[PDB]
């Protein structure tokens, strides 16, 4: 499953 | 910004035997951006039911896709793959060669 | 041998045509199993492998949620990138992110992946230590200040070392039949005319898995690199792969050339010559 975390640039 | 051309490979899923049902594959790779037109051609004519894989890319960031359809290789029929991309002056046609 | 789970995100802006596109594809080794396309009528995580279809509704719903959040985030990322490089709102731009985990033989994280690009060029990447970032330019270093400030690396390390590896193991078990297999290639050499004094020997390897393979030519025992051509490994569309390597050989010299194939599906590396 994909990651919960994906911080903005 | 740099835009990269599509490498094109036209081949068959299984070894080409006349009379035997098979799959025609046009694999396009190493291009950018992702937008791209791909058609499979039988005697210069657009084939009917052509499927393609989901957009993905390699480690060098270049995109790749596989287009494919059902076809029965025979003697009179001529098959090719037509690709158009922003990096090209126009559509590029690569004929299916049973030796490659 | 060692396995991996990798996700690929692609975000494509398109000024005057509404929202940007966001595709996400999941891979276990060389096998795709999940997709998500914002350009679908009803965006949602879909199965692309048979060994994942049997996943409960919770799985697909939550995955869809995460996918949508990622899509929005990247939609913001595109504008932010516009601001960083001081670019026009008219041009179309692309953001790509590959991230995943290599499950090593020791059952521990052999390698962690988290790297992204802008318009096809390196942007920012998580380093091998999984604690520091490498930014390609001064624009990415803004994002670096940001991710260091929020300890993003720690969180993502938590993900890679845990949930990522675990889900990878589960996927490996549920799809053991197609994932934990090594199919050797069918090989053969073909001859082709080129010149009145030259020809082409094409070495063929077909229907093998995984994709990783080594195809070489040797002249009387000594590796041959000149006058060679090795096409990029291509997909069969049936879960297999194909590859050929050709060499231009003067007429009458055919017997002196050999093809060498290495694949984990082969008990012993192959040596081939052109046969009548």
């Amino acid at each position: 499953q994909t990651s919960q975390w994906d911080d903005p640039w | 910004m740099i835009q990269r051309t599509p490498k094109i490979q036209v081949y068959s899923r299984h070894p080409p035997e006349n009379g035997k049902p098979n799959f025609l594959n046009c694999y396009v790779s190493g291009f950018h951006p992702s937008d791209i037109e791909v058609d499979l051609l039988k005697n210069g004519e657009k084939m009917g039911k052509v499927e393609h894989s989901d957009l993905s890319f390699s480690k060098d960031w270049s995109f790749y896709l596989l287009y494919y359809t059902e076809f029965t290789p025979n003697e009179k029929d001529e098959y090719a793959c037509r690709v158009n991309h922003v990096t090209l002056s126009g559509p590029r046609t690569v004929k299916w060669d049973r030796d490659m | 041998g060692s396995h991996s789970m990798k996700y690929f995100y692609t975000s494509v802006s398109r000024p005057g045509r509404g929202e940007p596109r966001f595709i996400s594809v999941g891979y276990v080794d060389d096998t795709q199993f999940v997709r998500f396309d914002s350009d679908a009528e009803s965006p949602r995580e879909e199965p692309r492998a048979p060994w994942v279809e049997q996943e409960g509704p919770e799985y697909w719903e939550e995955a869809t949620r995460r996918a949508k959040e990622a899509a929005q985030t990247h939609r913001e990322n595109l504008r932010t990138a516009l601001r960083y490089y001081n670019q026009s709102e008219a041009g179309s731009h692309t953001i790509q992110k590959m991230y995943g985990c290599d499950l090593g033989p020791d059952g521990r994280l052999l390698r962690g992946y988290h790297q992204s690009a802008y318009d096809g060029k390196d942007y920012i990447a998580l380093n091998g230590d999984l604690r520091s970032w490498t930014a390609a330019d001064m624009a990415a270093q803004n994002t670096q200040r940001k991710w260091e400030g929020n300890r993003y690396a720690e969180r993502f390390r938590a993900y890679l070392e845990g949930e990522c590896l675990e889900w990878l193991r589960r996927y490996l078990e549920n799809g053991k039949e197609t994932l934990q297999r090594a199919d050797p290639p069918k090989t053969h050499v073909t001859h082709h005319p080129v010149s009145d004094h030259e020809a082409t020997l094409r070495c063929w390897a077909l229907g093998f898995y995984p994709a990783e393979i080594t195809l070489t030519w040797q002249r009387d025992g000594e590796e041959q690199t000149q006058d060679t051509e090795f096409v990029e490994t291509r997909p069969g569309g049936d879960g297999t792969f194909q590859k050929w390597g050709a060499v231009v050989v003067p007429s009458g010299e055919e017997q002196r050339y050999t093809c060498h194939v290495q694949h984990e599906g082969l008990p012993e590396p192959l040596t081939l010559r052109w046969e009548p």
